[PDB]
Order: C-alpha cells, then sequence, then structure tokens
C-alpha cells in the first residue's frame, strides 16, 4: 500500500525534469558578460551606451546577452572573482590619463589573466576617454612610463582622421602595454580584444557582439583543430 | 600568525640613498611572491616593485626605473629595497605585501581596504 | 589478369568486420555511458559510428554466409536482403557525415544562433529522417538494381555529397586562417596555418580516397562496361569494398577520437572492459 | 600614542604566546602513536545526482539524513531524496550568483544567498504546496559566504564585508553583529549545542563567537593564508580548517591552541572543503585536484581518497548518522559515497 | 593619531584573550582520543556496515 | 543458378 507514496514521487520528477530541459534551453543560448573597471572608468557610460550586484539584459539582433556589473562589493577580488569563470568574456573598461592609475589597471589585468580559474576567459578592453589623453597628450608617459620615450607607431596603425600623431603613440602605446601582457601569458586559449572608445558612443553595443562571435568562433575552431 | 617588519627608513637629502629591509615571520618565504608598495602624504598606496619566489623576474613601475632596485634572501627571510638618487616625490610610506597564495602569479595587494599580509611600513622622508 | 575477377581471402572481409565492428561499440559505448557527451554533435558521431557498424558486420555476413554456402530459393532471399541491408547502410554512413559536417558549420557561421537552431529535438528528427530515408532508398536499390537508374542515383549522391563535404570544410578553413591573420598581428608577439591544412588533408583525402574508387567503378559500370581498360579497372570490386570497410575502421579516430572527453571514457572502458 | 598603543598590543601577543608555550607538554602525535591505524578506506559512489547546469557551490543534508539541497550557479536550488535520486523541488532563484545554502534543521525552510547580499529564507512545507520566499534579509554590504541555521526563527550568516550576524528571520531585523575580522568571512561551523560558532577568514585566522554575549571569545592563527573552510568537531571541543596554503589543521577550543597539521609534499592545492565523519576519527577534506582525502584526525596519515569528479571539488557534507558522504563540484554532479 | 580609535579595541580585545584559565595540551589531546574511541564501533564510515542494512545499496 | 556475390555490381552485364 506503501507504492503509492513512490507513485508520487516519480511524478514529482516528470514536472521537474521537464521544466529543467526547458530552461536548459534557455540556459546555454544566453551569452553571460561580466562587467569590470576602474574607479575612474566610465563604467557608467558604457552601460548608459548599451546591492551587491546588478543585472542587465539586452538582446541584438535576437541574440539574448546577461551583463553583470559588481555592485557594492569589497574592494578584495581575489574571492568572488572565481565566480565569474565561465562568462563568455569579461569587459575590462580602463580610462587612460592623483596616482598612476593606469598602472593599477595594467596590475589588474594582469592578475585576472594570470588567475588559474580564468585561463580560458577572453578579455574585451575598453580603453576609454581617449580625449582626455589627446588633450593631455598634445598640451609626460616617460614620467611614469620611459620606454614611451623610444616607441615608434606601428606601421599597420589605422588611426582615426584628424589626430596629433602623438596621440596615436600614446594610444598605441597603451594599447602595447597591455597587449604585451596579453600575449606573453596567453596559450591559444583565451585572448584579448581591446578597442579605443569615447565617452560617449552607442557603436560599443555592437563591438560587444562581434567580439563574442569571434570568441566562439575560433573557440570552436580550435577544438575542430582548424586553428 | 605571520608578520612583517619593515626597517631601513629615515630622512635623507634629494640625491640620497636608503637600503629598506623587510623581516617576515609565521610562513615559507620562498613560496611567495613579494611587492614593495607606497602610501603618499596625500594620495593612495601605489605599487612600486614585485619580485617572483624565485627572483628570476623582476618589476618595476616605470617610475622607479634605473633607480630602485630590490631582491630577496630566502635563507634569511628578507626583502629589501636599494633606494637611489632619491627626490623629493619619492617621501612615503613604503610597505612590503604578500602575495595572498603560495605557488601562484596573480596578486591583488594594494587595495585601501585593511590587507592582511601587509606592514606597518617606514616613513621615506626625503 | 585483369579479365578475371580478382579475389580477396574471406578471412581479410571478416577480420576488418570484427576490428571495425568493436572499435564502433566502443564508440557507441563511451557516448552512451557520458552524460557530458550528449550534444548535438556527439549524436552525429553516434549515429555514424552506427552505419560504420551496420557495414561492416553486414559485409562480413555475407562474405561468412557466401563461404558456408560454398563449403556445401534461399540464395535470392538472402541475398536481396544483405544487399539490401548493405545499400542502406552506405547511404547512412554517408549522410552521417555530411550531417557532422553541417553541424561543424552552423557552430562556425552561427555560433551566437547556434543552440537555438540545433535543438536536441531537431537533432533527433534529423538522425531519424536520415536513417529512415537512408533505409528506403536501400530497398528501392537493391529491388530494382537491374536497372540504369539505380546506379546513377547513387553516383548523383556520392559526387553532391562530396562537393558539400568540400565545400564546407575549405569555407571553414579560411575563417580559421582569417583569424590566424588577426592573431599573429600583435605587439607582443607545425604552425595554426599546417595544423589547419593537416586537418583538411586528413577529413576530405580520407574520405575520396576510402569511397570514390567504389563509385569510380559504378561510373564505368554504366558508362565503359565492356572497354578493355574499364574492365581491368572494374576487376577490383573486392577491394573496393575493402577500402569501404577501411573507412569504417578509420572514421572513429578522426571524429569521435579527437574530442578529449571521448578519449577518457574510451581509456575507463578499456580498463573496465 | 599610537606607537606606543602598538608596543602594548605587541606586548599582550608576547604574553599570549608565551602562555599557550607553558601549556604545550606533548603533542597529539606523540600521544596517538600507540593506536593502530585505520588501515585503507575504499569507499565507492553509491549515487550519482544529475540535474544541475553550472558549477555546484553549495550543498547540505538535513537532519534526516535523507534529503539533501544544493545550489548552483544558473540559479537554481534543487531538493533531492539521496535513497531513490528523484527529485522533490527545483526552487528557481531571483538572481544566479549563489554561494551558498542550508536546509533547516527541521526541514520546513531553505536558506540562501551569495553575491547579491540577500540571504532568502524559502518556505518548503505551505497550504499551496508551491514554495515561496518567506524572507529576504538584507543589511550585509558585501557577498554572503555562509548561512547556518539555530532554529526556525534565528539564522547566522557571514559576509565579505568581514562581519558575521545573527538574524531573526519572523521580524527580518538583524540582531547581533560580530566584527573583528579584517578579512573576507568564508565558512561558519555552529557548536552541536549552538551556544557557540567559529568562523574562518581570508586573514589566516579563526574566531570563536559566543552566540548569545555577541563576543569573540577566542582568536586562533597559525595559517599562512585565507581559510577556505571550517568544521567543528564531533565532541564539539575543537574544530578543523583548512586553508589556500595546502595545509589543514586541527585547533583545540580548550587550550587555544594549534593541535595538529594534515598536509603532503604533493599537495599544492588548497582546500575547498572541510568534514568528519561520526566519530571524529576521519577527517574529511576536498581539494583543487578534483578529488578528496580522507585523513585519519588521531594520526595525520591518509586513509584513502574519493576520485571522480572532473573540475574543482565545491562542497563536502556528511549525513548526521554517518551513512554516506556526498560532494559536488564544477561538473554539476552530486555524488554519494559509502 | 586618530586611528588609535581602531587600535585601542586590538588592544582591549588582546586583554580579553588574555585572561583564560588554558588547560594543558596532553589532557586535551586524551580527551580527544578517548572520544573517538567510545563511538569508533558506531561510526558507518570507519566500520564496514553490512549492505543489507546501508539504504544507498 | 543463382550465385552469391559481395554486395552488387561486381560484374557487368
Ligand atoms: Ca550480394
Amino acid at each position: 500500500d506503501q507504492r503509492n507514496e513512490e507513485k508520487a514521487q516519480r511524478e514529482a520528477n516528470k514536472k521537474i525534469e521537464k521544466q529543467l530541459q526547458k530552461d536548459k534551453q534557455v540556459y546555454r543560448a544566453t551569452h553571460r558578460l561580466l562587467l569590470l573597471g576602474a574607479g575612474e572608468s566610465g563604467k557608467n557610460t558604457i552601460v548608459k551606451q548599451m546591492s551587491g550586484i546588478f543585472e542587465t539584459k539586452f538582446q541584438v539582433d535576437k541574440v539574448n546577452f546577461h551583463m553583470f556589473d559588481v555592485g557594492a562589493q569589497r574592494d578584495e577580488r581575489r574571492k568572488w572573482i572565481q565566480c565569474f569563470n565561465d562568462v563568455t568574456a569579461i569587459i575590462f573598461v580602463v580610462a587612460s590619463s592623483q596616482t598612476n592609475r593606469l598602472q593599477a589597471a595594467l596590475k589588474l589585468f594582469d592578475s585576472i589573466w594570470n588567475n588559474k580559474w580564468l585561463r580560458d576567459t577572453s578579455v574585451i578592453l575598453f580603453l576609454n576617454k581617449q580625449d582626455l589623453l589627446a588633450e593631455k597628450v598634445l598640451a609626460k608617459i616617460e614620467d611614469y612610463f620611459p620606454e614611451f620615450a623610444r616607441y615608434t607607431t606601428p606601421e599597420d596603425a589605422t588611426p582615426e582622421p584628424g589626430e596629433d600623431p602623438r596621440v596615436t603613440r600614446a594610444k598605441y602605446f597603451i594599447r602595447d602595454e597591455f597587449l604585451r601582457i596579453s600575449t606573453a601569458s596567453g596559450d591559444g586559449r583565451h585572448y584579448c580584444y581591446p578597442h579605443f572608445t569615447c565617452a560617449v558612443d552607442t557603436e560599443n553595443i555592437r563591438r560587444v557582439f562581434n567580439d563574442c562571435r569571434d570568441i566562439i568562433q575560433r573557440m570552436h575552431l580550435r577544438q575542430y583543430e582548424l586553428l | 600568525q605571520v608578520q612583517l617588519q619593515e626597517s631601513g627608513g629615515g630622512l635623507v637629502q634629494p640625491g640620497g640613498s636608503l637600503r629598506l629591509s623587510c623581516a617576515a615571520s609565521g610562513f615559507t618565504f620562498s613560496n611567495y611572491k613579494m611587492n614593495w608598495v607606497r602610501q603618499a602624504p596625500g594620495k593612495g598606496l601605489e605599487w612600486v616593485s614585485d619580485i617572483s619566489q624565485s627572483g628570476a623576474s623582476i618589476s618595476y613601475t616605470g617610475s622607479v626605473k634605473g633607480r630602485f632596485t630590490i631582491s630577496r634572501d630566502n635563507a634569511k627571510n628578507t626583502l629589501y629595497l636599494q633606494m637611489n638618487s632619491l627626490k623629493p616625490e619619492d617621501t612615503a610610506v613604503y610597505y612590503c605585501a604578500r602575495c595572498p597564495a603560495p605557488f601562484t602569479r596573480d596578486c591583488f595587494d594594494v587595495t585601501s581596504t585593511t590587507y592582511a599580509y601587509r606592514g606597518q611600513g617606514t616613513q621615506v622622508t626625503v | 589478369g585483369c579479365y578475371e575477377q580478382l579475389f580477396v581471402s574471406p578471412e581479410v572481409f571478416v577480420t576488418l568486420g570484427v576490428i571495425s565492428l568493436l572499435e564502433n561499440i566502443l564508440v557507441i559505448v563511451a557516448i552512451a555511458k557520458n552524460k557530458n557527451l550528449h550534444s548535438p554533435m556527439y549524436f552525429f558521431i553516434c549515429s555514424l559510428a552506427v552505419a560504420d557498424m551496420l557495414v561492416s558486420v553486414s559485409n562480413g555476413s555475407e562474405t561468412i554466409v557466401i563461404t558456408l554456402l560454398n563449403s556445401t530459393s534461399f540464395t535470392v532471399n538472402i541475398d536481396n536482403v544483405i544487399d539490401s541491408v548493405i545499400c542502406s547502410s552506405l547511404l547512412a554512413s554517408i549522410c552521417s557525415l555530411l550531417s557532422i559536417a553541417v553541424d561543424r558549420y552552423f557552430t562556425i557561421f552561427y555560433a551566437l544562433q547556434y543552440h537555438n537552431i540545433m535543438t536536441v529535438k531537431r537533432v533527433g528528427i534529423i538522425i531519424s529522417c536520415i536513417w529512415a530515408a537512408c533505409t528506403v532508398s536501400g530497398i528501392l536499390f537493391i529491388i530494382y538494381s537491374d536497372s540504369s537508374a539505380v546506379i546513377i542515383c547513387l553516383i548523383t549522391m556520392f559526387f553532391t555529397m562530396l562537393a558539400l563535404m568540400a565545400s564546407l570544410y575549405v569555407h571553414m578553413f579560411l575563417m580559421a586562417r582569417l583569424h590566424i591573420k588577426r592573431i599573429a598581428v600583435l605587439p607582443g608577439t607545425q604552425g595554426a596555418n599546417m595544423k589547419g591544412a593537416i586537418t583538411l588533408t586528413i577529413l576530405i583525402g580520407v574520405f575520396v580516397v576510402c569511397w570514390a574508387p567504389f563509385f569510380l567503378h559504378l561510373i564505368f559500370y554504366i558508362s565503359c562496361p565492356q572497354n578493355p581498360y574499364c574492365v581491368c579497372f572494374m576487376s577490383h570490386f573486392n577491394l573496393y569494398l575493402i577500402l569501404i570497410m577501411c573507412n569504417s575502421i578509420i572514421d572513429p579516430l578522426i571524429y569521435a577520437l579527437r574530442s578529449q572527453e571521448l578519449r577518457k571514457t574510451f581509456k575507463e572502458i578499456i580498463c573496465c572492459y | 600614542e599610537l606607537d606606543q598603543l602598538r608596543q602594548e598590543a605587541e606586548q599582550l601577543k608576547n604574553q599570549i604566546r608565551d602562555a599557550r608555550k607553558a601549556c604545550a607538554d606533548a603533542t597529539l602525535s606523540q600521544i596517538t602513536n600507540n593506536i593502530d591505524p585505520v588501515g585503507r578506506i575504499q569507499m565507492r559512489t553509491r549515487r550519482t545526482l544529475r540535474g544541475h547546469l553550472a558549477k555546484i557551490y553549495a550543498m547540505h543534508w538535513g537532519t534526516d539524513s535523507r534529503l539533501l539541497v544544493s545550489a548552483s550557479q544558473d540559479g537554481k536550488l534543487i531538493i533531492w531524496d539521496s535513497y531513490t535520486t528523484n527529485k522533490v523541488h527545483a526552487i528557481p532563484l531571483r538572481s544566479s550568483w549563489v554561494m551558498t545554502c542550508a536546509y533547516a534543521p527541521s526541514g520546513n525552510y531553505v536558506a540562501c544567498g551569495g553575491l547579491d547580499n540577500i540571504c532568502s529564507i524559502y518556505n518548503l512545507k505551505t497550504r499551496e504546496g508551491n514554495v515561496r520566499v518567506s524572507r529576504e534579509l538584507a543589511g550585509h554590504t558585501g557577498y554572503l559566504s555562509c548561512c547556518r541555521f539555530l532554529d526556525d526563527n534565528q539564522i547566522v550568516t557571514s559576509s565579505g564585508d568581514t562581519t558575521c550576524a545573527l538574524w531573526d528571520i519572523e521580524t527580518g531585523q538583524q540582531t547581533t553583529t560580530f566584527t573583528g575580522h579584517t578579512g573576507d568571512v568564508m565558512s561558519l561551523s555552529l557548536a552541536p549545542d549552538t551556544r557557540l560558532f567559529v568562523s574562518g577568514a581570508c586573514d589566516a585566522s579563526a574566531k570563536l563567537w559566543d552566540v548569545r554575549e555577541g563576543m569573540c571569545r577566542q582568536t586562533f592563527t597559525g595559517h599562512e593564508s585565507d581559510i577556505n573552510a571550517i568544521c567543528f568537531f564531533p565532541n564539539g571541543n575543537a574544530f578543523a580548517t583548512g586553508s589556500d596554503d595546502a595545509t589543514c589543521r586541527l585547533f583545540d577550543l580548550r587550550a587555544d591552541q594549534e593541535l595538529m597539521t594534515y598536509s603532503h609534499d604533493n599537495i599544492i592545492c588548497g582546500i575547498t572543503s572541510v568534514s568528519f565523519s561520526k566519530s571524529g576519527r576521519l577527517l574529511l577534506a576536498g581539494y583543487d585536484d578534483f578529488n578528496c582525502n580522507v585523513w585519519d584526525a588521531l594520526k595525520a596519515d591518509r586513509a584513502g581518497v574519493l576520485a571522480g569528479h572532473d573540475n574543482r571539488v565545491s562542497c563536502l557534507g556528511v549525513t548526521d548518522d554517518g551513512m554516506a558522504v556526498a560532494t559536488g563540484s564544477w561538473d554539476s554532479f552530486l555524488k554519494i559515497w559509502n | 593619531t586618530a586611528s588609535i580609535a581602531q587600535a585601542r579595541k586590538l588592544v582591549e580585545q588582546l586583554k580579553m584573550e588574555a585572561n583564560i584559565d588554558r588547560i594543558k595540551v596532553s589532557k586535551a589531546a586524551a580527551d580527544l582520543m578517548a572520544y573517538c574511541e567510545a563511538h569508533a564501533k558506531e561510526d558507518p564510515l570507519l566500520t564496514p556496515v553490512p549492505a543489507s542494512e546501508n539504504p544507498f545499496r | 543458378s543463382y550465385s552469391m556475390e559481395h554486395f552488387r555490381w561486381g560484374k557487368p552485364v
């Protein structure tokens, strides 16, 4: 007569398992992004132009993105950073330019990149406040980054029209400072996608989309041995 | 219990030099990366130097290259800092900071909030 | 000695049959056991392994039946049933390889939509439809084997699916090479170009080398049956079947055994069984 | 004054160190050397629980030794019947970044929380039969790292803001705040009599707190890095801690000292979780090598291993009766050993 | 020297920890050993309890 | 009589 309890339990699984299958469909088709940035970074301009944690949802060309911004958490990142080890990408926003905040950003990028749990996560890197860097340079880096005195713009640089060559040297110097870390530590498992953005630029919404696409493609290409 | 105690501070005239030290206890010294960080009188902590477990890789902030050097002695558990050709800009409280975990290469140690593996610091006035 | 039909020891057919049987069985068991291996790509690999097992089993059974009858109504029915199984299974093998290529093409070129497009409900529907069409086509191609239409349809299906497979993998290679060009131009920096080229070489070369001689045989079976040179080429039918069975034995090593999870599961199963 | 107060603190630290040395007449390893070893322990997986999609962060056994609650990063809690492997409930969460869960001693409630800094309490037994949120407790400024249940109306939590708290669930207000750690608090453990609890933190330290007074009774040190797991001994007069330095240590609350160290040359990974068996003779710990080691708690020899996970082992627990051990890892599978 | 406000609190806590009547280590170790011995036969993870009683199999 | 062969089309008509 006790079978009536056992039978009831099987019914529960049928209701639950089917629901879990439906949820799986939503889960794998949704791309999760982690948003980090500097204390003076325009992380607000990054959200607007697109408790302890904030969530934003996007639908870009019928593709669902889920962006999480770290809320009022403690400045000690080494423990909650582990949670975000399976997101599609980490979006790291650094404002160029009072301490040497850029060196702090380089130290943070270095720590994130070489983390044992983040070895498979690509980093979309936004370099913000380009006009403040342009005005500061055209109006000093060697006092923080002496090798800048010997840096030359790569021949394959594609600066925007109207820029002062000193501004292009500064932008590419900083980008190369991040890329040297990215290239030196990477082993083909993850890549950095640096971009030069303005405080106000709506095109950033597609830059993430395309970057995420590239990440997934090369991931699969790496797996099929076609890369 | 782990402790880091800095020494070798003092006051020097511009152009002078100091040798700072740092005695460690309570942990295996040779398994951790070590750092020097500075607190400016009106500015937040800034990273200065980073030496790996073996001493094979040494990094400096651009503002100290060619003037400051670091080293470690794993047989004495001592971390040093040679401060040459000093300028007024180098006046600060210097601290020795340990990376939170052994056998790794990622560190998060210049936090304003109390960082557990940091010494009290020594004042270097120039 | 071209005029005489080349004879291949039955032993060879039964050996290839048993070995490829065990190998594809291990593939299907590793997939069924491991929960992690339940994505659409592994369902297509499973379908391929099943079709290859059917090719080997059916051809080996025909070899044993012929040998046993030779050592000593029923023959016609037995021959017609075994041949319908063989034809259906070959069509299933070719369609399975095409489905794997299409699956991969979708992942690379529909990366963000991929999961929406390739749902479990659609993978099951596709595999079942492929198997039903392949079985029906094999039955019709054997019932009407004495006609000039069945062979034409077989060579058309093979060469259409070869062109499709080669086109899909070439396009994916070109995209991978473009990514290589963008990755290499960085300030901090075999090879990717060689690994990609070798992957295409193996994936396409094995298919063409192990299948195409048989369909060249059918092409001559229509075009130039009595020609003196085509007769000599056709005298190797017993070898062309071995090339197809050799493909059945090889294919698991270039699809199933490239994934790390299937390798881990294989080694655990081998030590357990 | 600041240097003189610091000197006073150093003098008190020296007095504490000398008082502790004065009591160290013998080590544990010099007493238990005459005790027969446990021998080889070979546990085998009996059941595997599947259904989570994301890495599992938390697991907790109920008091009937039959039901489990587990939490993944998808935004789900699942209640399991460990005997029949059937699911009972599957609770969606307001946010997916959940780091802890707890099963009420009465079986009526489930608690969870994480990066949202809110502890959500779900009522499992309702008149409609549907699982509903009964309370959301908010006030912590950092992420919520651990939840433990004292009774149906009282819950103890810890957060990444270096503070533990005792909450009165029905009123929804925080009643006691326990401060004194300088790093994030990673794990809580309640005494068998739930009058005291111990808190480990990212400072290489642990504190013995009196639940009723709000006072910190003892501070224990000895680890070199962050402490990830802590677990009270069945007796209630000792606890075991695990840290990122790949060492586990047994501390005694009555001698206020480190009592034993469990380490091995081939272990260079941290210890995600720690638990004791019913008798207290075995200590089980999960590592970052995707396995679990079973240690002889009285001898510091390894008794055996639990291998069968392909990603970081994230949680571990033992039933109240002791019949089984359950683990979960980042590969989304919960396995039961016996 | 405003930071003494935090340092003073530490000093107070240290005094409270100094004045603890700590037990001798060997006695406490003997107590844990004796406890483990008293309940050793009742522990299903150390004693091989027969499968007919084991509800998991 | 009827002979049994390896699959089909082994010999042209
Ligand atoms: Ca035949």
